[PDB]
C-alpha cells in the first residue's frame, strides 16, 4: 500500500520536473520517465487508446464537436499523472479509471467493488498484479528512517 | 495447469449451489478413480473419462473439467 | 541506546538476547555498552589466570603458565563439548608465547566471546528499504556473503545413547553382526559394533549395532514359504539397533562406551552403555530465525547472491536488508541511532580544534581521534547525544579518494544491484549487530 | 516423482490460534528448497 | 564448467506488432543482466525517424488556436508525434500537407517527399468544419533513442514553427520479467520473458536482432583487453 | 542522429585495481551497462580454490591438531580465504609440512608445477616447539561458490575432510557515469567502471572473461533470430 500510495500521489512529492506537458500514450510517457526528464509525480495530459473506460465522473464531460460523440468507450485525453495511469493499467480494462490518491481506504473500496462486480479469477489476477506493482514501487519509493 | 484452472462461477451457475457442486463432483471423481482401477473386469455400468486425459492425472480434475464442459448431468433421487 | 526504545521492545530485545548461539568466529559488537567486558569476565565460561606469570607453552588443547614463585599450572581448555541445549563450547586462545599475565586476566576466550569481551553475534552492513517484498512483515533478506564467508554459522553437537540391557530372555549384544541386514550398511562399523570416529552419517544409518537376545518366533505361513524358497534361516535374535533420527546430518566426533564387567559402574540391568557425538556446522539458511538487539526479529525469507544486493557508491554490497516499516510503529528508534553509530565506528573520525560544542565534549571525554574499526561504547543511559552523531557524520574519515559515502543526513547512495539504476533518493545505511 | 505427484492435490495450511474460519485455507503445494514453508503475503493477514 | 543447458531464444506471437520472447533455462543469477540490458538497448540504441517540428499556416506560437479546424493545436501535436515515418536523408527534410474544404484530413492524404515513407495512412489527423483552409508543413529528421522537445530558435526564424517531442526508437515498450524453472532436479534456473510492443513499421524480432548485435559489438569491445575462455555450450 | 560507436580505454590505479572508461554510450545507458558488467564480473570468472584437505591423525574438522593453537575449524576458515591459481582442469594435490616452533604461512605451502599461491604473506597458523603440521589439500578450478556438502565425493577416505570453496578472484566493482562535453540535447554519458581484484589475476583478463561471457550470451540471442 505504501508503494501504490507512492504510485498514485499528487504533486509536491518531489521537485515535479517536466510537469505541464501532453504525451501521446502511456508508452511515450514511460520513455520520458526512463530518460529522467519526467518524474512520476506530475500533472500531464495522457491520451488513451480505444477500450479504456474513463473515470466515472468523466462521463458527463467530453470533447467538443458539432457531431455526436461517445467518449464512454473511445479515445480521450486526460489530466492525470503517469503513476495513476500505471495503477489503472494494473486494474482490469473494463474497470472505470481511478484518478485519486489510493492509500488504503480507497484500495479497500475498489477491491470490494472488484470482488462484487467481477468473477473470482479476475479478482485473483488483479490482486496479484497489485501486489507486484506495489512491491516494486515501494522499493523504488525510497522510504527509510534516519 | 492449476487448481484454479477451471473457474468456479460457471460451475456454480451450472449446479445452482456450492455444496451440491462439491458433492456431485466428488461422486464423479470416485467413479472415474474406480474405473481407472478396474484393471480388467470391465464392468459395463462403469464409464471412463469423457474428456481427454493426460498420461498421469487426478480424477477430480477430470470430473471438474466434465462439469465445466457441461455434458455431465445430475438428477436427485 | 536503550533509553530511546520503548519499554516493550527493550523487554523483547533483552529476553531474545538470552538465546543467541555462539558462532564459529565470534566478534565483539562494533557498538555496544561498555559493560560487556564485565558480563563476559564474571561468567564462568572464560578461563582466566589465578597468578601473574609468563606463559610458557600455548596450544589448542592446553595452556601452561609459570609464576615467579615457581608454580606451574596448565589450563585444560574444553573443545567441542556439548552444552545443555546442544551447542559447542569451543574455546580459543588469545595470549602469545611470552606475554606477561596479571591475576584475573583473560587467557582463553569462551563461546560467544572475543578478547574476553561479549560477542553473541556479528555486525552486518544493514540498509533500510523494502525490497521486492521478500522482507514484507518484518522478515529478513541477507546476502549469500554470510553463507559464503561463514559469517553466521554455528556448530551443533547432538548426543543420543543406547544401553545393552539384560532382559528375561537374555542379554543384548553390542555387535557388528546385525541380523537381517545388507552388507554395505555395516561398512563403517568398528569391530564390536560401534560407528567409527569421523564417519559422516545421514538419516537411517546404523550408529551402534545391537540385537535382541531372542523372541518367541511363530513363523507365519508366508514367511515360512519364503524362507523355504530362499533358504534363509530366520533366527531368534532380532535387530533393535540405534539409528540416526530421521532428518539429521553430521560428522561423528567422539564415542564413549561404559562396560559392566569393567571397573566402570553402571545402573542395574544395563550391561553396556554407548553414547555418540554427532556434530554439524549449520549455516544460516532460510527459516533460521535471525534478530537484532532491540527486539527486532525475523525469519530469513531469501538469500540473494552477493551481486543482487543493493551496493554502495564504493561497491560494498549491503550484507542485510531490513523493513523500515517496523521502526516507527514498533517505537524502537534506538536501532536507527545504533546503525548510524555503527557506521561511524567502522570509519574512524578526527576532531581537533573544531571549536564546536560537541567537539569540545568529545575532546574532554577523550574520544576525539578514533581510528577506523575500533569498537565504541555508549553506556545504557549516558549514550552518545544526537548532536555528537551529527557532527561526527559531518567529520567522518574519507574512506577512499577523499569522499564520505554517507551524506550529513546519515543516508547514502544505493545502486540497486539488479536493475542497476540508482535508487531515486539516498538511503540509511550502517552497521548493526545481528544475532 | 514428488514434483510430479503433488500437483492438483490441495493442502490445508492452518495457523494455531485459528480465530476465524479464514484460519484454515487450502492451497496448491509446490516444491521449494530450504526447510521453511513459503507463503503468499496477501493471505498472511487473514491468518493474523 | 560448461553451462548445464544452453539457452535458446524462442518467440511467441499474439499480434503482428506485439510479441513475447522466452529464454530457456539460464545460469542462476543471469536473468536480470540480460533482461535489463535488453530492455534498455532495445528501447534506446535502435535508430529511426520521427518528426521534430511542425508549422501551421497563419498561427503564432502563443496563438494556440487554428482557424478552420474543429480540433485544437495540442491534440494535433499528439497525433503528429503518434505518426511513424521512415526517413534516410540523415538531414532535416520538410513534408507538406495542403487540404481545403470540410472533411477529414488523414495520413493517407499526406504527400511525402522523395525518399521519405509514411507507414500508416489510416490515422486521421484533423477534422474540418466549413472551408478547411488547412496548410501545414512538418520536419522529419532521423534520430536515435528518444529526445525531449527543445527550442532551436525555429520559432524566432518563423513564428508558426514550434517544437515537438519525437520517438526515434522503433519500439514502444519492453517489459521483462524473470521467473524460476526446475531443471535436472535443480530450481536454480532463471527463465526470462521479454514482452516487446512495437509500432507497425518494424517487426519486433528484427528489432531485437539489431539490439542483440549492438550489444554483441558493445561487449566484444572488452575482448581487446586479452583473449580468455569460459565454459559455454 | 549522430553515430558514434563505443570505445574502451584503460588505466591502472594499483597493481590489482584498474579503471575502464567507455565514453560514447547513449544517454541513460551507462548505468545498465555497468550493472550488467558488474553482476557477471562477480558471478562467473574462472578461478582456483581449495575444495578439500586431509590431516594425519584427524578424522574430522571438529578436533584439534596437537601443537597448533588454532583448532582445525579455524584452519578451515583461514584456508578458505587462501587464493590459488590452477592451470590443470583436474584436481591437483598440495602438501604442507612444518616442524618446530614458528608461523606456518601459505608461503611455505609446496606448489606443484602449474599451481601457484598468490598470497604468501598470509599466515595459516602457529606451531610450538613440539608441534607438527602435515596437510594434504586438493586445489580445483571452477567459478562461483560451491558448498562443502556437494564437494564431498569420497566416503571410504575418512581422513579427507571437505571445505566449501570460493573461486571468484574479483573483490569489488564500482561503476559511475557523467555527461559528455559534446553539445547535443541527448547528453551522452561516459561509463567508468573501477575493478579491484584479488592477487589471482589482473583485472584486465577478469573483465575480458566477463566480456566473453556476455558477448556469447548476446550472440546466442541475436543469431537464433532471423
Amino acid at each position: 500500500v505504501l508503494g501504490l500510495f507512492f504510485l498514485t500521489t499528487d504533486s509536491e512529492g518531489r521537485s515535479p520536473k517536466g510537469e505541464g506537458r501532453a504525451f501521446g500514450s502511456s508508452a511515450e510517457a514511460i520513455m520520458a520517465f526512463d530518460a529522467g526528464d519526467l518524474t512520476l509525480q506530475a500533472k500531464i495530459d495522457i491520451r488513451f487508446p480505444v477500450g479504456t473506460i474513463p473515470p466515472r465522473g468523466f462521463e458527463p464531460p467530453a470533447r467538443e464537436e458539432g457531431e455526436p460523440e461517445w467518449q464512454q468507450g473511445d479515445t480521450f485525453t486526460l489530466k492525470t499523472t503517469l503513476g495513476r495511469a500505471l495503477f489503472n493499467e494494473l486494474l482490469p480494462e473494463d474497470y472505470p479509471f481511478v484518478d485519486y490518491e489510493v492509500g488504503k481506504k480507497q484500495l479497500s473500496e475498489i477491491v470490494n467493488d472488484l470482488a462484487e462486480r467481477y468473477p473470482k479469477v479476475i479478482v485473483a489476477a488483479t490482486l496479484d498484479n497489485l501486489k507486484a506493482a506495489g512491491f516494486f514501487w515501494a522499493t523504488r519509493s525510497g522510504v527509510t528512517v534516519a | 495447469e492449476g487448481i484454479i484452472n477451471p473457474p468456479i462461477d460457471e460451475l456454480l451457475e451450472a449446479t445452482d449451489s456450492k455444496y451440491s457442486l462439491v458433492i456431485y463432483a466428488a461422486k464423479r471423481a470416485r467413479q472415474i478413480n474406480a474405473y481407472y482401477s478396474q484393471l480388467g473386469e470391465g464392468l459395463l455400468e462403469y464409464v471412463g473419462p469423457l474428456v481427454d486425459t493426460h498420461v498421469h492425472e487426478k480424477p477430480l480434475s477430470i470430473a471438474l473439467r466434465e462439469i465445466n464442459a457441461g455434458l455431465l448431468t445430475s438428477e436427485a433421487i | 541506546f536503550l533509553e530511546h526504545d520503548d519499554a516493550n521492545r527493550a523487554l523483547m530485545g533483552a529476553n531474545m538476547m538470552r538465546q543467541a548461539v555462539p558462532l564459529i568466529k565470534s566478534e565483539s559488537p562494533l557498538v555496544g555498552t561498555g559493560m560487556e567486558y564485565r558480563s563476559a569476565a564474571d561468567a564462568g565460561d572464560v578461563v582466566k589466570a589465578e597468578k601473574a606469570g609468563v606463559v610458557q607453552e600455548v596450544s589448542a588443547d592446553y595452556i601452561t603458565t609459570t609464576n615467579d614463585d615457581g608454580t606451574y599450572i596448565t589450563y585444560r581448555l574444553a573443545k567441542f563439548s556439548r552444552s545443555n541445549q546442544g551447542t559447542s563450547v569451543n574455546q580459543k586462545v588469545i595470549v602469545a608465547e611470552g606475554d606477561r599475565i596479571i591475576e584475573g586476566q583473560v587467557l582463553a576466550d569462551g563461546p560467544a566471546t572475543e578478547n574476553g569481551e561479549m560477542a553473541l553475534g556479528k555486525n552486518l552492513l544493514v540498509a533500510f528499504m523494502p525490497w521486492e517484498g521478500h522482507n514484507y512483515e518484518d522478515a529478513i533478506i541477507l546476502s549469500q556473503r554470510l553463507v559464503q564467508d561463514d559469517v553466521l554459522s554455528s556448530i551443533h553437537i547432538e548426543e543420543h545413547e543406547v544401553d545393552a540391557r539384560d532382559t528375561k530372555l537374555g542379554p543384548e549384544e553390542i555387535t557388528r553382526d546385525i541380523p537381517n541386514v545388507s552388507e554395505e550398511v555395516l561398512a563403517d562399523l568398528d569391530e564390536r559394533g560401534i560407528i567409527r570416529i569421523g564417519a559422516e552419517v545421514v538419516a537411517g544409518d546404523i550408529l551402534v549395532g545391537k540385537v535382541t537376545p531372542k523372541g518367541e518366533t511363530e513363523l507365519t505361513p508366508e514367511e515360512r514359504l519364503l524362507r523355504a524358497i530362499f533358504g534363509e534361516k530366520a533366527r531368534e535374535v532380532r535387530d533393535t539397533s540405534l539409528k540416526v533420527p530421521h532428518g539429521e546430518i553430521g560428522k561423528v566426533i567422539g564415542v564413549r562406551v561404559f562396560d559392566r564387567e569393567e571397573g566402570d559402574e553402571l545402573p542395574p540391568g544395563v550391561n553396556q552403555l554407548v553414547r555418540v557425538y554427532v556434530a554439524q556446522k549449520r549455516k544460516i539458511t532460510d527459516g533460521d530465525k535471525l534478530a537484532g538487539r532491540h527486539g527486532n526479529k525475523g525469519v530469513i525469507s531469501k538469500i540473494n547472491p552477493i551481486e543482487d544486493m543493493p551496493f554502495l557508491e564504493d561497491g560494498t554490497p549491503v550484507d542485510i536488508i531490513l523493513n523500515p516499516l517496523a521502526v516507527p510503529s514498533r517505537m524502537n528508534p534506538g536501532q536507527v541511532l545504533e546503525i548510524h553509530l555503527g557506521w561511524l565506528a567502522s570509519r574512524g573520525w578526527d576532531v581537533s580544534g573544531l571549536a564546536e560544542e560537541w567537539a569540545q565534549r568529545l575532546q574532554v571525554i577523550g574520544a576525539d581521534k578514533v581510528e577506523p574499526g575500533t569498537n565504541v561504547a555508549t553506556p545504557v543511559f549516558d549514550g552518545a547525544r544526537e548532536d555528537e552523531l551529527a557532527g561526527l557524520l559531518q567529520h567522518t574519515i574519507p574512506n577512499r579518494d577523499g569522499e564520505r559515502m554517507v551524506l550529513p543526513s546519515g543516508k547514502a547512495r544505493l545502486f540497486d544491484g539488479r536493475s542497476g539504476e540508482p535508487f531515486p533518493e539516498p538511503i540509511s545505511v550502517g552497521y548493526m549487530y545481528i544475532l | 516423482v514428488l514434483e510430479e505427484v503433488i500437483a492438483e492435490h490441495p493442502v490445508l495450511l492452518n495457523r494455531a490460534p485459528t480465530l476465524h474460519r479464514l484460519g484454515i485455507q487450502a492451497f496448491e503445494p509446490q516444491l521449494v528448497e530450504g526447510k521453511a514453508i513459503q507463503i503468499h503475503p496477501l493471505v498472511c493477514t487473514a491468518f493474523n | 564448467m560448461l553451462i548445464a543447458q544452453r539457452p535458446s531464444l524462442t518467440e511467441e506471437v499474439v499480434d503482428e506488432f506485439r510479441s513475447r520472447f522466452v529464454i530457456e533455462p539460464l545460469e542462476p543469477g543471469f536473468g536480470y543482466t540480460l533482461g535489463n540490458s535488453l530492455r534498455r538497448t532495445l528501447l534506446s540504441s535502435i535508430p529511426g525517424a520521427a518528426v521534430t517540428s511542425i508549422r501551421i499556416d497563419g498561427v503564432l506560437h502563443e496563438f494556440t488556436t487554428v482557424p478552420g479546424v474543429k480540433e485544437d493545436v495540442t491534440d494535433l501535436i499528439l497525433n503528429i508525434k503518434q505518426l511513424v515515418v521512415s526517413s534516410e536523408h540523415d538531414e532535416p527534410v520538410v513534408m507538406y500537407l495542403r487540404k481545403q474544404g470540410p472533411g477529414l484530413v488523414t495520413a493517407a492524404d499526406i504527400a511525402p517527399p522523395a525518399g521519405v515513407e509514411v507507414h500508416n495512412p489510416d490515422l486521421v489527423l484533423a477534422t474540418l468544419n466549413g472551408k478547411g483552409k488547412l496548410e501545414m508543413e512538418l520536419t522529419v529528421e532521423r534520430g536515435r533513442g528518444y529526445v525531449s522537445a527543445v527550442q532551436n530558435k525555429q520559432v524566432g526564424q518563423e513564428i508558426g514553427r514550434i517544437p515537438v517531442d519525437s520517438i526515434y526508437s522503433p519500439v514502444l515498450k519492453v517489459t521483462y520479467k524473470v521467473e524460476a524453472t526446475r531443471v535436472e532436479q535443480r530450481t536454480d534456473f532463471d527463465k526470462l520473458i521479454v514482452d516487446v510492443e512495437t509500432k507497425q513499421a518494424m517487426r519486433p524480432r528484427d528489432a531485437m536482432a539489431s539490439a542483440g548485435k549492438t550489444l554483441v559489438e558493445l561487449f566484444g569491445l572488452a575482448r581487446e583487453l586479452n583473449i580468455d575462455a569460459e565454459g559455454i555450450d
